[PDB]
């Protein structure tokens, strides 16, 4: 039963793309096929679009519920 | 703007070629002399019809945006944006009938992205709005000389 | 204007907005049901 | 064409009872607090909102309405009209706030 | 001090108060906030159908509502952070102290 | 000159509560919320200050819609100054028709005693209090004042439902109100407000009568 926003707002985009990048540096696995770059933003971010990032989202609802959405399932805009 | 119930409905449409015959009875507790008649007529005089409970609608249906939260269940936009949308419907399907360019869209999909550009633009869950309302009453209070 | 936009920062710090779209306060208080009577945000209304 | 009388006092009922010549529908006031204890909490909020949008518009500035009702729906949250003031933060929950 | 005295160790407040207080301050440490006008409108309907001075301890018509929105209701004693709880305490221990 | 004035004033605060009763449930015919103040004089007395619109001639009394058996009595007092003398004079004609509700159409006041004691009659006996003063204008029709509904028990837990809302953290409008008076509203009733917005076109919110 989750009745929440289908999309990414900005704030999940920014600790999602934050995290992941450094669950890309700190010499942590990189899941894409890449070409070389050197910023772990960018490789954050070609994650984010090939809907690599494996992340669990808990929306706190102000009771203290949880939504658990993942970062597949949700619709990111273009 | 005037009232509604279910009696009243009643009483002013079916009641006033019937309730203005000849009865000169004293006021019983401040009623008319007819008043009385017609409560007769209300309470113990007809069972079943009372479907003036929805002729007389029982509420005003609640806006789109109370009932079917906007996130989620689409179209549900706001009564004024629905008769600037229903306005602007109108006006296309009237200039788009004469206009000789290409006009590969239609009322039904122009209607769809104006209520999809409504849902996209909800103010996302954490948007710290107490300070953006306590700056734009903050900053032009700045530009307020006294003259 | 210091004092008066300090004091209306200090009470409304606290007023975020909610994955059910109602605006809160930093204790569950509600203010609003739809942020501004009808949920929007005032940057992305321009051309509405 | 629609006359209208603009007083420089506040006695809501001693208007009141001039009403064959004075549309009393569509009265209006400064005061709050004569119309919180006149007609209500309800519509002493959207007063407010007129009253900050007619001292900003005096001197050209135009604020958003949807930054004008989050102020009158925060000072008239608990029924009265409080100030936003240091006898506003004794209602909050937060010591480290106040 | 200034509402106490050397004589007998007591205060010189009424007691048909400092009992509606008591009996208040422990509903809203559960905040329960719709019994704060019912105890004081029981505590007036007890004082008016017989005057009774000699109730020195206790109440049993206040305790019982006191006892019974407070054991039933008890899960919520967390949610007690409230604006409309804290306000309303400051004000009753405020017009207390005042 | 106390006969047209007093006429007048007679048939704008009895329009002001028959538009009260209908708005409050109880059944107030459509003829009779639409006296043309001819109407008043021929159905009623001419003159006030003789008597004829008499204090015990003007009473009405009206039933609920849903059942006769809850009623309210329109007292309309007879000197400007009600006491507990006649606090009690019409709790006699309370008990006598079994009713539980009734309001008193106070000319220019009542005294702090038994403003006391009606609130601390019981909740047998809910009375209300209304001055003259402030039943001219039927605040209710003023543009800047919302659509107060009452509010049933089935659907106040629902709506405390789909925010996982308490009644602590909803927000407030006080009984001494005068739009919740206007509606006899006690201790705990969410009122639903719509309000004609700008922004959108209307705009629900709840308030608590605390
Ligand atoms: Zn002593």
């Amino acid at each position: 039963k989750r009745i929440t926003t289908p999309y990414m707002t900005k704030y999940e985009r920014a600790r999602v793309l934050g995290t992941r990048a450094l669950q890309i540096a700190m010499c942590a696995p990189v899941m894409v096929e890449l070409e070389g770059e050197t910023d772990p933003l960018l490789i954050a971010m070609k994650e984010l679009k090939a809907r690599k990032i494996p992340i669990i989202i808990r929306r706190y609802l102000p009771d203290g519920s949880y939504e658990d959405w993942g970062v597949d399932e949700l619709i990111i805009t273009d | 703007l005037l009232r509604r119930g279910a009696f009243l409905s009643y009483s002013q449409k079916i009641q006033e070629a019937v309730k203005a015959l000849k009865l000169e009875s004293e006021n019983r507790n401040g009623r008319s002399p007819g008043t009385q008649e017609m409560l007769r007529m209300w309470y113990e005089l007809d069972e079943e019809s009372r479907r003036k409970y929805q002729k007389k609608a029982a509420a005003c249906p609640d806006p789109s945006l109370s009932v079917w939260r906007p996130d989620i269940y689409f179209a549900s936009v706001s009564e004024t944006f629905e008769t600037k949308v229903d306005d602007y419907s109108q006006e296309w399907a009237a200039q788009t009938e004469k206009s000789y360019e290409k006009s590969e869209l239609s009322l039904d999909r122009l209607r769809t992205l104006l209520q999809l550009k409504w849902q996209r633009s909800l103010c996302e869950p954490g948007e710290a709005v107490g300070l953006l309302a306590a700056q734009s009453i903050g900053e032009p209070s700045t530009q307020m000389t006294l003259n | 204007s210091g004092y008066l936009q300090r004091c209306i920062i200090k009470h409304l710090e606290g007023l975020v907005v909610q994955y059910d779209l109602t605006v809160r306060d930093s204790d569950g208080s509600v203010v609003q049901f739809l942020y501004g009577e009808d949920g929007l945000d005032i940057p992305k209304t321009q051309f509405l | 064409k629609e006359l209208v009388l603009n007083t420089e006092g506040i006695n809501l009922p001693e208007l009141f009872k001039y009403a064959e010549v004075l549309d009393l529908r569509r009265l209006y006031s400064n005061d709050i607090h004569a119309i919180a204890n006149t007609y209500g909490i309800e519509a002493a909020l959207r007063v407010i909102e007129k009253e900050i949008k007619d001292v900003f518009a005096v001197y050209g500035i135009a604020v958003d309405p949807r930054h004008l009702s989050l102020v009158a729906d925060y000072m008239c949250f608990e029924g009265v009209y409080k100030p936003l003031n240091r006898f506003g933060i004794r209602s909050n929950s937060s010591p480290l706030q106040q | 001090l200034r509402g106490s005295c050397l004589n007998c160790h007591m205060l010189t407040c009424p007691r048909a108060v400092i009992h509606l207080l008591l009996c208040q301050l422990r509903v809203l440490e559960v905040g329960a906030l719709q019994a704060v006008y019912e105890l004081e409108r029981i505590l007036n309907r007890f004082l008016e159908e017989n005057p009774d001075p000699s109730a020195s301890e206790i109440r049993e018509e206040l305790e019982q509502y006191t006892t019974e929105i407070v054991q039933n209701n008890l899960l919520g004693s967390q949610g007690a952070h409230v604006k409309n709880v804290c306000e309303s305490k400051s004000k009753l221990i405020a017009l207390f102290w005042k | 000159m106390d006969d047209e004035e007093e006429t007048y004033r007679l048939w704008k605060i009895r329009k002001t509560i028959m538009q009260l009763c209908h708005d409050r449930g109880y059944l107030v015919t459509q003829d009779e919320l639409d006296q043309t103040l001819e109407e008043f004089k021929a159905q009623f007395g001419d003159k006030p200050s003789e008597g004829r619109p008499r204090r015990t001639d003007l009473t009405v009394l009206v039933a609920h819609n849903d059942d006769p058996t809850d009623q309210m009595f329109v007292f309309f007092p007879e000197e400007p100054k009600v006491g507990i003398k006649t606090i009690k004079v019409y709790c006699q004609r309370m008990q006598e028709e079994n009713i539980t509700r009734a309001l008193i159409v106070v000319q220019q006041g009542m005294t702090p005693s038994a403003k006391q004691s009606l609130v601390d009659m019981a909740p047998k006996y809910i009375l209300e209090q209304f001055l003259q003063q402030e039943l001219l204008i039927n605040i209710t029709e003023h543009e800047l004042v919302p659509e107060h509904v009452v509010m049933t028990k089935e659907e106040v837990t629902e709506l405390l439902a789909r925010y996982k809302l308490r009644e602590n953290q909803l927000p407030r409008i006080q009984a001494g109100d005068p739009v919740a008076r206007y509606f006899g509203i006690k201790r705990g009733q969410v009122v639903k407000i719509i309000r004609p917005s700008e922004t959108a076109g209307r705009y629900i919110t709840y308030r608590l009568v605390q």
